[PDB]
RNA sequence: GGACUCGGUGAAAUUGAAUUGGCUGUAAAGAUGCGGCCUACCCGUAGCAGGACGAAAAGACCCCGUGGAGCUUUACUAUA
RNA sequence: AAGCGAGUUGUCUGGUAGGGGAGCGUUCAGUCCGCGGAGAAGCCAUACCGGAAGGAGUGGUGGAGCCGACUGAAGUGCGGAUGCCGGCAUGAGUAACGAUAAAAGAAGUGAGAAUCUUCUUCGCCGUAAGGACAAGGGUUCCUGGGGAAGGGUCGUCCGCCC
RNA sequence: GUCCGGGAGUGAGGCUGCGAGAGCUAACUUCCGUAGCCGAGAGGGAAACAACCCAGACCAUCAGCUAAGGUCCCUAAAUGA
RNA sequence: UUUAGGAGUGAAAAGCUAACCGAACCUGGAGAUAGCUAGUUCUCCCCGAAAUGUAUUGAGGUACAGCCUCGGAUGUUGACC
RNA sequence: AGCGCAUAGUACCGUGAGGGAAAGGUGAAAAGAACCCCGGGAGGGGAGUGAAAGAGAACCUGAAACCGUGGACUUACAAGCAGUCAUGGCACCUUAUGCGUGUUAUGGCGUGCCUAUUGAAGCAUGAGCCGGCGACUUAGACCUGACGUGCGAGCUUAAGU
């Protein structure tokens, strides 16, 4: 029983923007491997999320986790929520703008590659428990 | 480009410098249109109609302040023009005295200035 | 009003005898239970059997003049030397490792009987080592 | 080694370079065979 | 020179049961000698920098 | 020095679709989804070739085609 | 006022080249009183009917129109033509980073620094992989500056970009 | 029983019966005609499987019987005389 | 730097003219035309086949006739007994 | 889509005359935006702007193979690309009405479509998918013929007004 009639509202009157949001795009590591460092953090943010992703014998915290809390930088007090709260329901990503580049190979007629890219997606808004 | 203007209104509206009018079209209806220079060939106009809010920064230039008054928007003419009174009777009629630069006499219920 | 699967609940099998092998209702009385003996509410489709408590049946002996002879085979796809058709009293080092393999004609095809291979489970020693399965000891002589 | 062409275009000046289709009158129309004949610019001044 | 091309593929169905025979070993075992909690597989802080005695530095 | 620990990049030839074991048989007879039977706890990666009638251009060896081109001979004949 | 059948008996067979025959609907056009702001047209889904194709009940969302019966017109309808482009692909994260002609580090910096910078130690060429003239690229060289992207890691280095 | 016409097809089949032809009466080789069959429709029997015994359908009913095939089981049906 | 296209070069291979010359490329003449062959789009109600003969520099090419549908028709002429 | 050009026949392909893209769209109007955060920045917060910012400073609505997660349910001891029904099995009950919605161990068994094929179900071939193009017609007294109509003594071209 929120709203329905008058469809010029939800166009004019609505305030806010979109609670959450932090996705820096690009990513540069396939919409298949993004999830690989998000499908482990099904709990406790930069609490038992960080070090779980900060300390992990490789390179996957820089622009993986450092952007994953860019939401918090906005959740500082530009975005809703708290500190001793926060959730992130699940996780999902996609592709994005690339750029034809290549570097010839050998045999055949022509070699055809793609630099490939993604879209990180980082949100912390509509919650549950308190 | 930022499509606003209202240059699809066609340049033949007569207006110049120095004049007292009212408004319509909505949003206000409480705003005595006046003064201004107008811009033939794409025209900008705001008058005290819409009270914008458009904070400029504050470098080290000279501006440091902000503002919140006097700034662009849209909506050209087409509101409530002419008539010292308020409504009815056009005005584009002109004395056989040449001087198109500012011909003065209007319709029946018209004014000569 | 149909059937229902108890999913192991309503069962009451009767311990086999091996009280003297026969020559006609041997490799076929393998049914008369597994498929539906008396049938309390035997639900077709999925499997449904009971503890065929087989016994010794070392008493086994086959037919007469055509004893040490049968379609033994092995199947592997090669005919050079496979398919050892070791006669009865030649393969006579097992005979508790075949025999039971007489239910190779009664399986609803597909899975089913490829699951009833539990009730079988060796057995040829004349009641002792009943540690294989303790539960039933219902007997009931065979007709 | 030698390719199939290499720089230095003298035979595309006073022969087949802009004004060298008068020496061959029926080449003038050939010069005019992609300017006053159909669309497009030319091919000697990019 | 080309050796039997791809032809048949392996999209879904499979390519699923392939994140289990490896995955990641799953950890969270120990939590440092005394103060706070780091430790690794037998290896001193950088916090207090120690397994039980003097080492590393804040 | 490559095959294995780790960070980034990762394409092409190709291709209906895989709960993709086998026999012996059957089928326009070279069957793994067919027959009848036996059989495996499911998955990952290293490595190997029997395997899909392996891949590529719809054999160009050949024949069919009142197809072409190419050379020769006193082939019918033009012709400097 | 454009032709239509129960009552019934055989046929109502299944049909590949085919004969007679009905339509669903989109675009163009007729008549537009029109249908839509509670908003239709764009689209996502719910067991009414239809010979099939399809027509139906409602929101969702979306933003300005849209189709109708009687009608004629139109490049009127395969996913499928080893087609063509545009995008997603999978071979799959393996093979591979390039001629296998050694490198460690102090320190500058700062966002952390292993490949920059001030530098002691090592080694490969040095009829060379030196420097000038020849063709070429035209912006290489600098005062230097920033990662979006490129240099097939990337980087605070470029002769990227100003 | 009875012709004129708008327009087909694509010409290169297979098998059992009927008999020969080339033929160690051999060949889902090859020639022929004559019923059927598959090129244009499914099954039981036949292990499943184009011509073989029975049978070619309007869509719907977990209603009946006939022929083949079967009357021990895996999946029907008297180890009845 | 002239030679060039149906010519030159040439150590003769029948090699090359610019990564294939059994006679260069590009704009142009026609799409070489095609009985070859891939295909030729939504959903249907009742009917229905030939690889037999004649023709062919003619054969899985094509023509026609028995062989299908439809308009008209054939007032006793049907096939079985 | 339409000429390739709705501001490009850019760069160019390159041995040479000679061959060339792909690509449009925010609302009327940008008002394309001051003000504290992680960060190098790109990218993301507050809040006005915005009638309407799930237009959104590579921008209408925005269906889809591939691709992103969870969940009500089943599943590794069960075997066939797939199938349809079949008793069960957890869920739901937009009408207690032992009646169904989202489904599956398993059973009968059962082999794909296109489509040049006598002929198969094939391993005979064509096919990873998405979006479109998707052809015997168009002018021609070229002609024959169904139906409706004009007439029985019948019907018209050239353009002149």
């Amino acid at each position: 029983e929120q709203t329905f009639r008058n469809k010029k509202q939800r166009k004019q009157q609505v305030k806010l923007r979109k609670p959450g949001f932090a996705v820096a795009k690009y990513v540069r590591m396939s919409p298949r491997k993004v999830r690989l460092v998000v499908d482990v953090i099904r709990g406790k943010s930069v609490q038992d999320a960080e070090d779980l992703l900060r300390f992990i014998p490789r390179s996957a915290s820089e622009p993986v986790a450092k952007v994953l809390n860019s939401a918090k930088a906005n959740a500082l007090h530009n975005d809703e929520m708290l500190e001793d709260r926060l959730f992130v329901k699940e996780a999902y990503v996609d592709a994005g703008p690339t750029l034809k580049r290549l570097i010839p190979r050998a045999r055949g007629s022509a070699n055809i590659i793609k630099k490939r890219t993604s879209h990180i997606t980082i949100i912390v808004a509509e919650k549950g428990n308190k | 480009p930022r499509p606003s203007a209202g240059s699809h209104h066609n340049d033949k509206l007569h207006f110049k410098k120095g004049d007292t009018v009212i408004v319509l079209s909505g949003k206000h209806k409480g705003q005595t249109g006046k003064v201004l220079l107008a811009l033939p060939r794409d025209q900008k106009v705001v008058v005290e109609g819409v009270n914008v809010i458009t904070k400029n920064v504050k470098p080290s230039m000279t501006n440091p302040q902000g503002g919140q008054e006097q700034r662009e928007l849209a909506l050209h003419a087409s509101k409530v023009a002419l008539v010292d009174p308020e409504t009815g009777k056009a005005t584009r009629v002109r004395k056989q005295i040449v001087d198109g630069k500012k011909v003065r006499v209007a319709v029946a219920s018209g004014k000569t200035i | 009003v149909k059937t229902y699967i108890p999913k192991n609940d309503e069962q009451n099998w009767v311990v086999v005898d091996a009280s003297g092998v026969p020559l006609g209702r041997l490799a076929t009385l393998i049914a008369s239970r597994i498929r539906g003996k008396h049938r309390p509410d035997f639900t077709p489709n999925m499997i449904q059997g009971d503890f065929v408590v087989v016994i010794n049946a070392a008493q086994v002996a086959l037919t007469g003049k055509k004893l040490d002879d049968k379609v033994y085979t092995r199947y592997t796809g090669y005919q050079g030397g496979l398919k050892t058709e070791t006669a009865r009293e030649a393969l006579s080092k097992h005979p508790e490792r075949v025999i039971e393999h007489a239910v190779f004609g009664m399986l609803p095809k597909g899975r089913q009987g490829r699951a009833m291979h539990t009730r079988l489970k060796v057995y040829a020693g004349e009641t002792h080592p009943h540690s294989a399965q303790k539960p039933q000891v219902l007997k009931t002589q065979p007709l | 080694m030698k390719r199939t062409y290499q720089p230095n275009n003298r035979k595309r000046a006073k022969t087949h370079g802009f004004r060298a289709r008068m020496k061959t009158k029926s080449g003038r129309n050939i010069l005019a065979r992609r300017r006053a004949k159909g669309r497009h610019q030319l091919t000697v001044s990019d | 020179a080309k050796h039997p091309v791809p032809k048949k593929k392996t999209s879904k169905s499979k390519r699923d049961m392939r994140r289990s025979h490896h995955a990641l070993t799953a950890p969270n075992l120990t939590e440092c000698p005394q103060c706070h909690g780091k430790k690794l597989s037998h290896h001193i802080c950088p916090n207090c920098g120690y397994y039980d005695g003097r080492q590393v530095l804040a």
